[PDB]
Formats: C-alpha cells, sequence, structure tokens
RNA sequence: UGCCUGGCGGCCGUAGCGCGGUGGUCCCACCUGACCCCAUGCCGAACUCAGAAGUGAAACGCCGUAGCGCCGAUGGUAGUGUGGGGUCUCCCCAUGCGAGAGUAGGGAACUGCCAGGCA
RNA sequence: UCCUCCUAAAGAGUAACGGAGGAGCACGAAGGUUGGCUAAUCCUGGUCGGACAUCAGGAGGUUAGUGCAAUGGCAUAAGCCAGCUUGACUGCGAGCGUGACGGCGCGAGCAGGUGCGAAAGCAGGUCAUAGUGAUCCGGUGGUUCUGAAUGGAAGGGCCAUC
RNA sequence: AACCCGAUGCAAACUGCGAAUACCGGAGAAUGUUAUCACGGGAGACACACGGCGGGUGCUAACGUCCGUC
C-alpha cells in the first residue's frame, strides 16, 4: 500500500517533467517480481527441495512454486518433469510489501555492498540479477542457517527500453551502481 | 539388412466417390490420415473411416480457414 | 509371462463374471470397478479379483 | 490475447451447434454490458437480440453489468423466445464460466419458461 | 437516407505481414476494490464478482503506405493416349489434352442479418 | 506369423534371397466428461551455471510432443494439468467394404442400468495399422436343457474361461 | 568435434506446384445376334516365352530372372 501509494503520487509527475510524456499512462509499471532457486544440488538428495520451498514461503507471504525440468538432458543427469529449481512470483500488496522489505533493510545491509549492476538488463526492459548468501534476509537466523544458497531476482518491467527502464526505477532512485 | 518380409498393404483412400446415391451405413472414404473430415449429415469413427448418416448424394468441398477438405451428403 | 489373467466376480451370488490381463508385480492392491451385470439388472461393485 | 482466447475456447461449442443445425442462445458477457443472441437454423440469421444497453432494461437498474442486469436481460430474453414461439432453443457458454452473470442469466432464463 | 461502434454468418492470404494517421457521444481494453460468486498445481497471473475516477500506454475499428507474402492471364517449355518412322539405354512426324516458376496486372479485402449512438 | 516407407507405372491390389527396419508389449489409468494451458530452436541479462539444470522479455508459430520401429494427421488441439470416473456396459444393429473361404474393419440408431457434464452433448476402450493361434480331448458356475423303464445320478450342449 | 556460414552433388522413403493416362458414378443421340447379372451341371488349367510401353534385379554378358498393360 505504502510504496503503490508512493508510485501513484509523484512518479507519474516526475516522469512527465523528465520525460514530457503525453498521456498519464505512459509511465511504465513493474507487472511482476519474482524470485528464483535454481540450486540443482537437488539431484544428489532429495531433502534439499522441501526446506528451500519452506525457506521461501517463511521468506515471502505465500507458499513458492516448484518448476518442474522443461527438458530430459543427460547432460545434467535430469530427466523430463524433474523438479530441480523453485520460483516465487509476486505481484500486488504482497510484491508491494516485499519490495518494501528489501530496499528498506536487505540492500543496505549487504555484506561489501556498493552498488547494482545497470547493465544487467534483458534489452526489453526487465531487471534481473542475482544475489548471494539470501541470509542477508533478516527473517532467516544465522544460526539456523543449513547451507549457502543463491537467489534471482528479476522484476519484469513494461517498459520497452532500458533507458525507459532507469526512468522507471528512478523512483527507487536506483541507490548505486 | 536381413530383409525380405513384406507387410500386407492395408487398402486406404476414397472409394466412393462424389455425385454416388448411398444409404445410411456406407463408408464414403477410409484414409489413414484425415485427408477428408466430415461435414453435415456425415460421420467418422474411431479409425477415421467416413461414413455417411442418411441416404442421399455424396459431395466432397475444400472447406475450413486452414484449407481443409471436407465431406458432405445432401437430400436426393 | 508378466501379466496373468484375473478374474472379475460380482460381490452378489451371481455367477456372471468378467476376465481382464494384469500384473500384481507393481500393483498388489485389489480391484475395486463396478460394471452392469444382466443377472441383478444393476450395477454392482466387483471383488475377489484375485 | 483476451479476445484470442475466449475465440479458441468458444470454437468447440460453436462448431459443435452449427453441425447439429439447432438454433442456439449465444451470450457474450462484458463488465459494463452483456449481449445475448438466438441465432437461426441457417446460422447466419438472429431471432432475438437483447443487452443491457437497450433503454427499456437500462432505466430500471442500477449499474450497467451485474448479476440483477443479467438476471433481466435472461428474463426479457425468454419472455420474447416465449411470445414468439422460440421453445426448445440450445445455450452456448460462448467460452464463459457458469458462474456469475452467466448462469445467473441461464437461471433466470430457465425459471421464466426457456429449457437449454 | 447516411457515418461510427458491438455481435452472429459466406472465403481464408486479391482475405495476409511491417510502417504512419485517426477514435471515445454508442460499445470494448486497462485503469478502483474484492473479507464476498469463483480459483490459483504460489500469485485477482488466468478467470469471476462489485464499482466508473482517466484515457486509447497496449489491444482494437477504418484510411494511406505496393516495403514483404499471394494470386494471376496469353503463350513458351517438359509430357502424354493413338498410328507410323528413326541413328532405338533415346528421339521425330499428324492429332486431343496439358506443366511449374516467372512475365503484364491486382491488392491494404468483398459481402448477409441484429443492437446502440451521431446527423 | 504380423506391421511401416519406396520399389509398385497418380482407383485398389501388385512379385523378386531388393533397399531400411520393428512387433510376442503395456494402461483399470497413459480411456471419457467439464474446465484451464499450449512446443522444438535462437537472441537478450544474470550467483555457483559451462554450448544446454531454473528465472524474465522478444523472435519463432508446430519441424516439439502425440509410449514403442515406421506412416499420415492432431490448434476445435488426438499434446499437457485439475474433480469424478468404469460405457475396458448389457442383447441387438439396417447397412457398407475386404478378401475363393474360415475370417476381418466400420457403423447411425433400438430396450435397460448407467459414468461425466447445470443443460446441449461424449462415453460399446487406448489418434489408428503389428502385442497373434484354430481343430480334437479335458478344468471352473450355474443352466433339473437333455437324461437308453421311472426317481435320480452318471454322461452330452450354450455361455465367461485355461 | 556438434550447430551455423560459403558452396557442392542427389533423391525411393519431401511436395508451399502438378499433369497426360487409367478407374468410378448421373443424363444422353448413335450401334453391338443381351455382347450385362443371377442360378444349376460339366470342364480344362493352377510350369508360360517373345516384342512394345515405365522399371527392379546382374558388371545390359546374354535368347539370364521378376513386375502393371496390348
Amino acid at each position: 500500500a505504502k510504496l503503490h501509494d508512493y508510485y501513484k503520487d509523484e512518479v507519474v509527475k516526475k516522469l512527465m517533467t523528465e520525460f514530457n510524456y503525453n498521456s498519464v499512462m505512459q509511465v511504465p509499471r513493474v507487472e511482476k517480481i519474482t524470485l528464483n532457486m535454481g540450486v540443482g544440488e537437488a539431484i544428489a538428495d532429495k531433502k534439499l527441495l522441501d526446506n528451500a520451498a519452506a525457506d521461501l514461503a517463511a521468506i515471502s507471504g505465500q507458499k513458492p512454486l516448484i518448476t518442474k525440468a522443461r527438458k530430459s538432458v543427460a547432460g545434467f543427469k535430469i530427466r523430463q518433469g524433474y523438479p530441480i529449481g523453485c520460483k516465487v512470483t509476486l505481484r500486488g500488496e504482497r510484491m508491494w510489501e516485499f519490495f518494501e522489505r528489501l530496499i528498506t533493510i536487505a540492500v543496505p545491509r549487504i555484506r561489501d555492498f556498493r552498488g547494482l549492476s545497470a547493465k544487467s538488463f534483458d534489452g526489453r526492459g526487465n531487471y534481473s540479477m542475482g544475489v548471494r548468501e539470501q541470509i542477508i534476509f533478516p527473517e532467516i537466523d544465522y544460526d539456523k542457517v543449513d547451507r549457502v544458497r543463491g537467489l534471482d531476482i528479476t522484476i519484469t518491467t513494461t517498459a520497452k527500453s532500458d533507458e525507459e527502464g532507469r526512468a522507471l526505477l528512478a523512483a527507487f532512485d536506483f541507490p548505486f551502481r | 539388412t536381413r530383409n525380405g518380409r513384406d507387410s500386407e498393404a492395408k487398402r486406404l483412400g476414397v472409394k466412393r466417390f462424389g455425385g454416388e446415391s448411398v444409404l445410411a451405413g456406407s463408408i464414403i472414404v477410409r484414409q489413414r490420415g484425415t485427408k477428408f473430415h466430415a461435414g453435415a449429415n456425415v460421420g467418422c469413427g474411431r479409425d477415421h473411416t467416413l461414413f455417411a448418416k442418411a441416404d442421399g448424394k455424396v459431395k466432397f468441398e475444400v472447406k475450413g480457414p486452414k484449407n481443409r477438405k471436407f465431406i458432405s451428403i445432401e437430400a436426393e | 509371462g508378466i501379466r496373468e489373467k484375473i478374474k472379475l466376480v460380482s460381490s452378489a451370488g451371481t455367477g456372471h463374471f468378467y476376465t481382464t490381463t494384469k500384473n500384481k508385480r507393481t500393483k498388489p492392491e485389489k480391484l475395486e470397478l463396478k460394471k452392469f451385470d444382466p443377472v441383478v439388472r444393476q450395477h454392482v461393485i466387483y471383488k475377489e479379483a484375485k | 490475447d483476451k479476445k484470442s482466447a475466449r475465440i479458441r475456447r468458444a470454437t468447440r461449442a460453436r462448431r459443435k451447434l452449427q453441425e447439429l443445425g439447432a438454433t442456439r442462445l449465444v451470450v457474450h458477457r462484458t463488465p459494463r454490458h452483456i449481449y445475448a443472441q438466438v441465432i437461426a437454423p441457417n446460422g447466419s440469421e438472429v431471432l432475438v437480440a437483447a443487452s443491457t444497453v437497450e433503454k427499456a432494461i437500462a432505466e430500471q437498474l442500477k449499474y450497467t453489468g451485474n448479476k440483477d442486469a443479467a438476471a433481466a436481460v435472461g428474463k426479457a430474453v425468454a419472455e420474447r423466445a416465449l411470445e414468439k414461439g422460440i421453445k426448445d432453443v440450445s445455450f452456448d457458454r460462448s467460452g464463459f464460466q457458469y458462474h456469475g452473470r452467466v448462469q445467473a442469466l441461464a437461471d433466470a432464463a430457465r425459471e421464466a419458461g426457456l429449457q437449454f
């Protein structure tokens, strides 16, 4: 709610001032924010998927989704339909709360945090990056950590260009590069 | 490699053509793949066999946005 | 071979029964199905499929 | 696409009703308004058409598209069908679900005296 | 008697793909909320319910753009049923029929019924 | 013994110790209803991750998948997921075609109990061709059908089945 | 050493194209000793070779061998 109101209040005005759009709806908006865990190590032991799902559910406001293998490839010893990775997609109030918590606490507290990577754009407008030691999130207790895991963040942005994506993120200010 | 075994060639294709006065229960055409589909007052079996559901004159016509060929029957 | 024939007798006293082919190696559980029995004129649960 | 999904989910029903050559009632539901039509056996003529856009039905409702409006239009189309002698006309879902205004209209017509 | 919008049909590329223009009075997308009808193999994402504050971002109706795809003659060409002939593993004579691609040309589809608005 | 493609000359069929082959399987769920979804491959960005484990966008528009070797077709998807499921029914079936024949494939609809779906509507198996095998003699339940004077029994026939 | 590019050749297991033949059903002037179909009795045969038309097969070596038609 807080981030939604912040977006509706002044982001459109600042984008109009700094870009000279035509319609109020010209402002790009992020459709969804997805966290992904492609651990790939679950083949050795099956008692990692449940722990990952529990951690994802605790981190987010809802349970995760286990993504089955797209294709059967012998290069990774994975068959068709194999539940190798997991994800959590957020849109709406849950997404706003998650992003608010992230920007407020998690990003500043990242170890050896200097800035993000602006070049990490898919060429269409979405913003995708990866962060290691997900323990950075305050929800997970440090003493309860079982194994070192990564995380992939992907924010889908309706903006058609990287410049438009940066303009939209200007509301978030893009803390550092 | 050590061949010499040929399977019996099951006969497929259209055996009853257009402008044929065919009663109910007749089979208009037997095609392995659905070369010809059914239309109005025409039925299709499990083995892609097209039959007339009532007496009449059969006809073939190109139909459908995908450029397919259908078989229909009209009152005679 | 791997499969074996199994009879399917109505739980009632009707002598009419069906037959099928099945393998118990992967499905040790019994059969639970209903089918129309002409003698009783109504669907009857079938058991003792062996 | 929003319309492509409905088209692909309703083409099966359209084909099934057309191949049988049976008159059908087709309903298209939108958030603002809902339209209902009765198609002739030939499949190229419409006997009865109704919608919330009509003033006669729009002058006694609060919101253009709702369960009450769906029921009202269903009753109106059922009454017109009974007057014209259009009994025993099948129904098509048009790719929608039987859990909202579509099912409300269907139930209203069934109570009014249409079987489908 | 005309223009615009929505729905149902005759053919699926002269019906199409890409670019520009144009449109919210009738209708549609999104735009507001959903503890409730409905449901997510998590998410109002999809679908559904209650609402109408903005405007065509995106989609969509129509016109131009002949940039790409397609059709498309006339004949030429390969062939072929007949009888004959030759230098016969292949060709010619008279006759009926007849390719594909390509060439001139076209194209921003045409058309039937119902509902609403604007004159 | 059987099945696919060309040989095989545009109805069908068509031989040769010709060219490539596969089948003796399996699902009571991998079939049906209703609803929902729609591949391979390439480019772009990223932590283990590299040519491909997963994620987001675009191109692509079925070459993916459609259990087997092969065939044509499947977008209305016959391809994938969710609730129920036994129509993997009962006795019929005018008619159509194939073979010399035994035999073989399709089939709307009829009376009953029905499964699914609000209804319309589908369901007599697996998208379809190979997973096949008789005759004689014997096993299982009934059928007092018959029963070498009668009561019986013994013995013989139909069905589902080794 | 995969995919891909610049090419290279081919097609029986390719047809976004596609004949000429040939087979089939409905109408019809003309003609054939009904030349068409069904039923019953009796057969013979169930080893073919050559030419033409498009081919397989062998190394066109043959009057080798097998296919659809006169």
